[PDB]
């Protein structure tokens, strides 16, 4: 029964998450590994249930493919829009990027935090990586600010 | 006033969360507890955006802003008040489904552990920032259930 939920549902909860890692940790580097640890954790879950609902029960197996997958499917799935961009870098072969105009967590959110922090990317971050490692693809993936947020992804050669 | 998004994020998340939690503690039981902490403290903040964006007395229409708002208005479900209790006492809120699952499922080895047992600080947290002091718990769980079962009762005024 697709349902729809309060803003704050998701908002709220992942405060508190977050804290949670806060309590736990030394950094705000390890912070986000901690976040993108979580969203690692279920990533593959996310991955079978597109897989057999969008694309009648089959995985990818070119680079470009699965990139889209993201792009769209993934990334719709969670937080109902596509991503704005997806890049080649244009200095090397195995890298890629996922550009958001704005911080992730501004769309679940009243009014945007004075203070911007990369902890929804985090997370996002690792969910993506456990889509693309399960699908076969050995990658790392990281967060930064660069013309909004971005997750840079990095296949392994 | 109230933004809608789609459940997939939200039981994914909070499947995160419990999944987190079964490997930062070794016992299903503790986890339990960190769960419903987590749950007060945001049912602490949560009464407050609540009450700001809408308009309780006795606890009969407690349960009915509860069940039928509140729990609408946040989780976009609404369960039943039914099996009250002779002085308005107690209550139960039932569901035909568990409110924070959906094909985010966890290996099976944990007997002891109430998956959504965050729902009940959340509502312990809210209640108890409008000057009231109740106590949540679950009875029911669709744990090879018919239906998901919530049960509450004021304790004491504050
Ligand atoms: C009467 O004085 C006001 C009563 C307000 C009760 C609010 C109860 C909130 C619990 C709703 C459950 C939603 C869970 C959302 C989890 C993120």
């Amino acid at each position: 029964p697709k349902t729809e939920v309060s803003v704050s549902a998701f908002a709220l909860l992942f405060s508190e998450m977050v804290q949670y890692c806060q309590s736990r940790v030394y950094s705000v580097s390890e912070l986000q590994a901690r976040l993108a640890d979580m969203g690692q954790g279920v990533g593959a879950s996310l991955l079978d249930v597109l897989v057999m609902r969008e694309k009648n029960g089959k995985r990818e197996t070119k680079v470009l493919n699965i990139l889209l997958f993201i792009k769209v499917n993934v990334w719709k799935a969670l937080f109902g829009k596509e991503a704005d961009k997806l890049e080649q870098a244009n200095d090397d072969d195995k890298t890629y990027y996922i550009i958001e105009k704005e911080p992730l967590i501004n769309a679940y959110i009243s009014v945007p935090k004075e203070n911007s922090t990369l902890n929804c990317a985090a997370f996002t971050g690792g969910i993506v990586e456990a889509i693309l490692t399960h699908s076969g693809f050995p990658a790392k993936v990281t967060v930064h600010w660069h013309k909004g947020t971005t997750l840079m992804i990095k296949f392994d050669e | 006033e109230s933004k809608k998004m789609s459940s997939e994020l939200f039981t994914l998340t909070y499947g995160a969360l419990v999944t987190q939690l079964c490997k930062d503690y070794e016992n299903d039981e503790d986890v339990n507890k960190q769960l419903d902490r987590m749950g007060y403290n945001i049912g602490v903040r949560l009464i407050e955006d609540f009450l700001a964006r809408s308009n309780c007395h006795d606890f009969r229409e407690t349960a009915d802003v509860i069940a039928k708002v509140a729990f609408k208005m946040y989780l976009g479900i609404t369960p039943s008040i039914t099996n009250w209790s002779p002085a308005g006492d107690e209550f139960s809120l039932i569901l035909e489904n568990n409110p924070l699952v959906d094909f985010v499922e966890l290996p099976d080895n944990h007997s002891a552990l109430i998956y959504s047992n965050l729902l009940c600080g959340v509502l312990r947290g809210a209640l108890e920032m409008v000057q009231m002091a109740v106590e949540a718990k679950f009875v029911q769980d669709t744990k090879g259930d018919g239906v998901t079962e919530i049960r509450m009762r004021f304790i004491r005024r504050i």
